[PDB]
């Protein structure tokens, strides 16, 4: 049960994108392929206000700044 | 008794060069010599979402939202100067020669059994039909593989290079001679008298192919595509990315060789696709189809374990077939 | 006498890494300014060739097997488009005193060995061997594959005595013959000098350059490296050519092999010709082991024979042992 | 009486290899060094059908795939 809430961004980049699901109280960030749905790393979060202090604080101005979060979730979180 | 060898291979004849992409203008091309090479450019695309959605299982926002946003990439990008029509293409072609002398071989038994059928092939007949077929594939453009595509006229020089100095030159039409039928010509039967004695070990045999395809100022020219992995996390944005040499496009030399062994009429299953390439379990990827299917015995593998173990010929063609596989060359046996 | 628990050999005739660089034919007179060949890379899309396992001939695994990717990537090493020869240089020393073990354990096995290796010596020079290793220079043997199928190819070896180049000597690797071994005056001063050299009566130093006019852009062959395709992140390139800072190379020891492919009395044949001076004498690349152990024209046989017991093979098994001893190995149990 | 069969490459990788006995109606795999014919570490088989499915599992390509199976033998098969 991850009920869809709206996508990240207002273009794709490569077919690319982050998908943003509710799962439960948490919510979910997945870095989606958006034809086919094959996810190349997730990160959980708990609010959408804490998620955008989070997304608006890296560094960047757009395409850029999404950039920077896919580069983020897309290395694995170490231990 | 006389099992196959487990280990087999033959390296390839016929070796082409990468051929490097240079633009110009018609009626020039007499004085080709120092035109400038085409330049790989990279331009932003901004395009839709417009393939086909998987409409089983989604939820209905998400297929609306997925639609209805752009996609963002950047693209690698060749075009002529727009102050020039033509197209040129130049690689180089060594024609080797001693096609059934495997380069690694196992037994010594199945190795000069297989040196005498090569050795009774070339005797009852020369390579005329295999060398007539390469220099028919040569005096058309099948090397030019999009770039053929709708053009006005198409021009294929050819030059035999035996020192610093051209010893013979021929010159064409690409699109008078045919894409499909192997027809005779008294030019086209004196190149492949040329390639069949490069493929016998008469002469040294080294050509250069330049071919002038005029499509139109500023087109696009079509050079080999690149294989981007491990580099998503890098730059990620870049999806298309062009084959090319210090400052110049080019197409790749297996592409080439590909096209120029495009003979194999003589697959059982139909007429109406044309020549296809020689390959083992002759098959085309474009159209995902493994003609020269195994449970029928028309198969490489089965020719030449009954034409070499069990001395039972397979007819004319399939010969000319087999001998086309070991021009070809490849990594033979089991692996 | 029972021969020595540890044997060892350093080698003479031993070669330095070839450079490989390309210019143009009638201007290799001039040719200490050539650019090297540098090792590009391009991506290769497969097929399916390898021979199916007959469980699997069924048309939908072909066609599936048809549509997988089967997309590599690979090292390749071209000419430049205006250039048509290859230039290959290295240098060579000839160290001399080839009976001297480097390592034992038995000095009356040292002793035995050194007065055996000595009448050989007194019995007839290392003027031979030193004919046949003239002649895989002469000939273009450490080019490979890049002899097969060209115009053109032609060695030039110098002395090197000082700083200063000594003695010369120009040849034609096409018209001088791969299959047999004959005479020439050039070529029994090159191998009086390499003679010399073996017998410890001077320091040779030879430096060898070759030239290959092949073709524009054609593809040259350095030595290809071993990499082990493991279950990495995604796939790596899957062929990697062996270079040295900005030129592609072929290795010292494929020059050092292709010098001791001098044997003819591998027991065999004569239809095949010469093969690797070897203990075992194995072509490798041809899967087949000739000279086996047992017959009586193994190495190790012969020098159990020819040191322990005293009794002596054939004048070409002579040969063939110094050309072992000259060769190196780790001997012994 | 353990009657060889094949090595389980073509090339040796430092002397090592794989020899393959037939151990009655088993099947043995010895990871040996081929000069002197020390062993290292046996592992127990059955058919050579499932010995190759087991191979060809492995990943890797070649010597690489080789040395994943020479590592996988070459350690202690835990209780």
């Amino acid at each position: 049960s991850m009920k869809f809430i709206k996508y990240l961004s207002t273009a794709h980049l490569n077919y690319m994108n982050i998908a943003v699901y509710e799962n439960g109280s948490k919510i979910k960030a997945r870095v989606e392929n958006v034809v086919n749905g094959k996810s190349v790393g997730a990160r959980d979060f708990d609010s959408t206000e804490q998620l955008e202090s989070w997304f608006y604080g890296l560094p960047g101005s757009g395409l850029g700044r999404i950039e920077n979060a896919m580069n983020e979730i897309s290395r694995r979180e170490n231990p | 008794i006389l099992s196959t060898a487990s280990v087999l291979a033959f390296e390839r004849k016929l070796d082409p060069s990468d051929a490097l992409m240079s633009a110009g203008a018609w009626a020039q091309r007499d004085a080709s010599q120092e035109w400038p090479a085409v330049t790989v450019r990279e331009k932003s695309v901004r395009g839709t979402i417009s393939n086909r959605l998987k409409t089983k299982d989604r939820d209905p926002a998400k297929l609306d939202a997925s639609i209805q946003s752009p996609n963002l990439q950047t693209v690698d990008v060749a075009n002529l100067p727009s102050d020039a029509d033509t197209l040129k293409v130049r690689f180089t072609l060594r024609v080797l020669g001693g096609a059934g002398t495997p380069s690694a071989c196992n037994d010594a038994a199945y190795r000069d059994k297989l040196l005498q059928t090569v050795a009774t092939y070339v005797n009852d007949q020369g390579f005329a039909e295999l060398a007539r077929r390469y220099a028919h594939n040569l005096a058309n453009a099948r090397f030019l593989w999009r770039n053929r595509v709708g053009a006005e006229a198409v021009e294929v020089r050819i030059n035999h290079i035996r020192q610093g100095e051209v010893a013979r030159a021929w010159r064409f039409d690409a699109l008078a001679i045919g894409l499909r039928d192997f027809k005779a010509d008294a030019e086209l039967d004196a190149l492949a008298e040329l390639i069949a004695s490069g493929l016998s070990g008469s002469g040294h045999v080294l050509l250069e192919v330049v071919a002038f395809a005029r499509i139109g100022d500023g087109q696009e020219v079509f050079p080999s595509q690149e294989l981007i992995l491990d580099k998503g996390d890098k730059k990620g944005q870049k999806s298309k990315t062009l084959y090319s040499v210090r400052d110049a496009a080019a197409i790749h030399s297996q592409k080439i060789g590909n096209a120029l062994r495009t003979i194999d009429t003589w697959y059982p299953d139909e007429d109406g696709l044309g020549p296809i390439a020689v390959e083992p379990y002759g098959s085309v990827t474009s159209q995902g189809k493994a003609y020269r299917q195994p449970k029928q015995k028309l198969d490489f593998y089965t020719l030449l374990d009954n034409w070499v173990l069990r001395d039972e010929a397979p007819a004319v063609e399939q010969q000319h077939y087999v001998i086309a596989n070991l021009i070809r060359g490849g990594v033979f046996g089991e692996a």
